[PDB]
């Protein structure tokens, strides 16, 4: 019930709430029905002042859902350098695989997310990672076609 | 409001590679976890 | 306009018995109407 | 966008080689027909 409106709370943008819910105790890693935490809809909607409320009081940074994907997931393919600083700064997986074997530098590489590429990079990603289907960071610059991006990753 | 829905990604090359055909992956998905109106039959005298 | 005296009546399946079911429905008609030459005369099917 | 039907996989090589769209075309945003082309005072234009 009270981990529940955390979830809400967490993807609805609600900072003073969020941490009202703290005060009572909510769980931090309320999982939804895809297996979404809080700190998982906060790097989605692109919350940062959310993501650190959360960390602060010990939400679970390498939580995974249903497919094995990690907050650093969602914050490294919509393109948030402040949030992927954040969770990389309290200590998320920057190899995490998922279910498919996609990795936060896959994501970034795919959308083209130079700064946050660096970032992970800059944090220990592993370049020659690959997916279910053998396709790196660099495969994937190639066939997208980023020259800014191919040059980085060499 | 926007809900959680389940994005599949089917894989060109890798499809191409098996020798499976892209028409049968969407017909497999599509018909199986979405249904698919084949033909009409008839039920005590009426189309359906 | 058709005939004077002339009348046009329709005999319905209305609960999916079937053709058959229906030209025994309307083979009884008939004949119950050819007891009546007092009455009905020329009382016939439209169809084939 | 253009970079996506860029990246168009049309088939694969015995080498491992990638034939993607923009290696056979050149892809761009452009209209329909260049039949009609308009101009105001002489400078480029368009108009209902």
């Amino acid at each position: 019930d009270l981990g529940k409106k955390l979830l809400e709370a967490a993807r609805a943008g609600r900072d003073d709430e969020v941490r009202i819910l703290m005060a009572n105790g909510a769980d931090v890693n309320a999982a939804d029905v895809v297996g979404w935490t809080p700190l998982h809809l906060a790097a989605y909607w692109g919350h940062l002042e959310i993501v650190e409320v959360l960390l602060k009081n010990g939400a679970d940074v390498n939580a995974y859902d249903t497919l094995g994907s990690t907050p650093l997931h969602l914050a490294a393919h919509f393109g948030h350098l402040e949030i992927v600083e954040v969770l990389l700064k309290n200590g998320a997986d920057v190899n995490a695989k998922d279910d498919n074997g996609i990795t936060p530098l896959h994501l970034a590489a795919n959308r083209g997310h130079l700064e946050i590429v660096e970032v992970l990079l800059k944090y220990g990603a592993d370049v020659n990672a690959q997916d279910k289907f053998g396709k790196t960071a660099f495969d994937i610059s190639i066939n997208n076609g980023n020259e800014d991006l191919a040059e980085i990753l060499q | 409001e926007d809900t959680p829905q389940f994005k599949i990604d089917i894989d060109q090359e890798k499809a191409q590679a098996l020798g499976v055909s892209i028409n049968d992956i969407n017909t497999t998905l599509g018909a199986a976890w979405g249904g698919s109106y084949v033909n009409d039959f008839i039920d005590r005298g009426r189309v359906k | 306009l058709g005939t004077a005296t002339g009348f046009d009546f329709e005999l319905i399946d209305q609960a999916g018995l079937g053709h058959e079911k229906l030209t025994q429905a309307r083979n009884q008609l008939l004949a119950e109407a050819a007891k009546h030459p007092d009455m009905l005369t020329s009382v016939r099917p439209n169809g084939l | 966008s253009t970079e996506e039907f860029g990246k168009i996989l049309l088939k694969v090589n015995q080498d491992g080689s990638r034939v993607l769209l923009r290696d056979v075309a050149k892809i761009e945003l452009g209209g329909e027909n260049y039949d009609i082309i308009a101009e105001f005072n002489g400078q480029p234009a368009s108009g209902l």
